[PDB]
């Protein structure tokens, strides 16, 4: 396992990962 | 007025435990789905509260001290207790605070009150056109030098006499912040014989009283002229303490849980 | 400081007096931000290992 | 935007790749101050023009709640003898919303001016009244030597010279009886090397500053979360939603988008707060309404450009926002302008993020 | 500050005045304790490796 949008209001930005989970399953 | 009732006898203090009682909204700030930990004047869980009662030949009216604030839990059937009298000397020598419930609104007045020995609000002759409305006022003989007056919103109260176990439950929390009097009120039906029912309820702010007088003692206005009696009732007097609670807030802003971290 | 809200210090104390209370919030929040960055640089070495 | 990267890299040659430069933010386009109509005006002039005050330990007080008070008549400028205030003058207090206000009135002597101050001691400060360290108001003094002074001294006002203990700030002792002066209890009536604790003022119009009476008015301010129905000369300032604006609601000044929400508040609950203990949703002090405070849009700016020796083409990438104003495309990272989207898959050149990369091709 | 002893400041200066000297002692000891904890986190990474 929203807390993401709540923290983005105070100036804390969550950066998206370059490698998506679907591309992770392809490497696997 | 100055003559006590024939059924008036001071009953021995009994004690009992208050399960979650003493919890209330600490402020007017709304919160949703969070855990707030604050420290204010509270009643600790599993503490001991004094148990007084009145019947048709044992009627107890002792005067109890008021220092840091108190907790009141009143279980009622016909709503025996219509209010309370506050003050230091509880006479006309100084100011006094009365909260009177007429089963319409909340009457609150601060004046110089001449205090009769047995405060009484006359209700009689229920045979025809009862209405359960007060008639005679034996509580105070005269009033003057009024520094404060207040009238709250209209409420509803059932004064009709009933039989069997207890039904209505009204819990009050009376505290003093820098002279400001703040009153908490909650009303829920219960099934109770003796003691307290196990449950959890939060008390909502009722009225704010920017008065500023000092109060060292308190008493209820009793009833339910020496031939007058009282009905079946029981009430509880607690004492607030600087306890820290962890309050659980739901999506609607009502407290669904409380934790006293000073107990276990 | 007197209050953690910026709009309070600006609306309460004069601009010459407000620079003192704002500086108290700057130094504290700077150390609080440097503390987070320091902890993340330490956790970054553990996740790379 | 390419030059923003040049000053970010502190060089005129921008290498090929993605670089972060600045942070975009939506500025408030309006100012909404919404408060209902005014009820009455505070007796700001009646406390100064009063015939006579009480003594220092007997000080009279007039409690006026529901700020803002009357801002029309202001004596704070060169009206009286001594004006010493803290925070902002009452000229700027018209923009602040306070719950209760305690107006204190008492008359002191010349050498007692320094003794009146928050968190400060003194003869009448300890033994009569002391201002609390939380005092945000003004301390006003004027020279009454032409009025309150009497021939042979004015004994109407009183002051307690000795007391068994020092009084805390914001505490009143009116007792005029005879109490212990020194360290030896004398059991009531004066004697046995004790002194009569109460004293009468010697106000003489013909003596110096020390014997000159000074009327002092102290306005004590208390700020709480209680709602305020009066702020400034502008009251309604009709509400405008769905826009980034500077709002002042129930005394809470801030900048944010105003959006209507379904949040249900209890009748005694004025406003809520979020997990950060900051203003979330407030209620209309004028009518019955519940308005949500939405923070205005902001985010980071990313510049996607090839090397300086390649070309001048620049692709600006906004982080975590949808661009509704505006080669305008949207990805999982945010709005991306200045680039073309190709359905074909190529080897990653300049990573955009979220499984998407940018490259400079034909 | 004037002295590192707490009882010396409270028994000499005034309560409003002592808050300035005590604040200097607190902020000085906050950074010293923060330096040790930061030093332990770095040294623990070498021991963990």
């Amino acid at each position: 396992t929203d807390l993401i949008c709540a923290q983005k209001f105070n100036g804390l930005t969550v950066l998206p990962p370059l490698l998506t989970d679907e591309m992770i399953a392809q490497y696997t | 007025q100055c003559v006590n009732f024939t059924t008036r006898t001071q009953l021995p203090p009994a004690y009992t435990n208050s399960f979650t009682r003493g919890v209330y909204y600490p402020d007017k700030v709304f919160r949703s789905s969070v855990l707030h930990s604050t420290q204010d004047l509270f009643l600790p869980f599993f503490s001991n509260v004094t148990w007084f009662h009145a019947i048709h030949k044992r009627f107890a009216n002792p005067v109890l001290p008021f220092n840091d604030g108190v907790y009141f839990a009143s279980t009622e059937k016909s709503n025996i207790i219509r209010g309370w009298i506050f003050g230091t000397t509880l006479d006309s020598k100084t100011q006094s605070l009365l909260i009177v419930n007429n089963a319409t609104n909340v009457v609150i007045k601060v004046c110089e009150f001449q205090f009769c020995n047995d405060p009484f609000l006359g209700v009689y002759y229920h045979k025809n056109n009862k209405s359960w409305m007060e008639s005679e006022f034996r509580v105070y003989s005269s009033a003057n030098n009024c520094t404060f007056e207040y009238v709250s919103q209209p409420f509803l109260m059932d004064l009709e006499g009933k039989q069997g176990n207890f039904k209505n439950l009204r819990e009050f929390v009376f505290k003093n912040i820098d002279g400001y009097f703040k009153i908490y009120s909650k009303h829920t039906p219960i099934n109770l014989v003796r003691g307290l029912p196990q449950g959890f309820s939060a008390l909502e702010p009722l009225v704010d009283l920017p008065i500023g007088i000092n109060i060292t003692r308190f008493q209820t206005l009793h009833i339910s002229s020496s031939g007058w009696t009282a009905g079946a009732a029981a009430y509880y007097v607690g004492y607030l303490q600087p306890r820290t609670f962890l309050l659980k807030y739901n999506e609607n802003g009502t407290i669904t849980d409380a934790v006293d971290c000073a107990l276990d | 400081a007197i209050s953690s809200v910026l709009n309070d210090i600006l609306s309460r104390l004069d601009p010459p007096e407000a620079e003192v209370q704002i500086d108290r919030l700057i130094t504290g929040r700077l150390q609080s931000l440097q503390t987070y960055v320091t902890q993340q640089l330490i956790r970054a070495a553990e996740i790379r290992a | 935007p390419l030059s923003e990267t040049k000053c970010t890299l502190k060089s005129f040659t921008v290498e090929k790749g993605i670089y972060q430069t600045s942070n975009f933010r939506v500025q408030p386009t309006e100012s909404i101050v919404r408060f209902p109509n005014i009820t009455n005006l505070c007796p700001f002039g009646e406390v100064f023009n009063a015939t006579r005050f009480a003594s220092v330990y007997a000080w009279n007080r007039k409690r006026i709640s529901n700020c803002v008070a009357d801002y029309s008549v202001l004596y704070n400028s060169a009206s009286f003898s001594t004006f010493k205030c803290y925070g902002v003058s009452p000229t700027k207090l018209n923009d602040l919303c306070f719950t209760n206000v305690y107006a204190d009135s008492f008359v002191i002597r010349g050498d007692e001016v320094r003794q009146i101050a928050p968190g400060q001691t003194g003869n009448i400060a300890d033994y009569n009244y002391k201002l609390p360290d939380d005092f945000t108001g003004c301390v006003i003094a004027w020279n009454s030597n032409n009025l309150d002074s009497k021939v042979g001294g004015n004994y109407n006002y009183l002051y307690r010279l000795f007391r068994k203990s020092n009084l805390k700030p914001f505490e009143r002792d009116i007792s005029t009886e005879i109490y212990q002066a020194g360290s030896t209890p004398c059991n009531g009536v004066k004697g046995f090397n004790c002194y009569f604790p109460l004293q009468s003022y010697g106000f003489q119009p013909t003596y110096g500053v020390g014997y000159q009476p000074y009327r002092v008015v102290v306005l004590s301010f208390e700020l709480l979360h209680a709602p305020a129905t009066v702020c400034g000369p502008k009251k309604s300032t009709n509400l405008v939603k769905n826009k980034c604006v500077n709002f002042n609601f129930n005394g809470l000044t801030g900048t944010g988008v105003l959006t209507e929400s379904n949040k249900k508040f209890l009748p005694f609950q004025q406003f809520g707060r979020d997990i950060a203990d900051t203003t979330d949703a407030v209620r209309d002090p004028q009518t019955l309404e519940i308005l949500d405070i939405t923070p205005c849009s902001f985010g980071g700016v990313s510049v996607i450009t090839p090397g300086t020796n390649t070309s001048n083409q620049v692709a600006v990438l906004y982080q975590g926002v949808n661009c509704t104003e505006v080669n305008v495309f949207q990805t999982r990272a945010g709005c991306l302008i200045g680039a073309e989207h190709v359905n074909n898959s190529y080897e990653c050149d300049i990573p955009i993020g979220a499984g998407i990369c940018a490259s400079y091709q034909t």
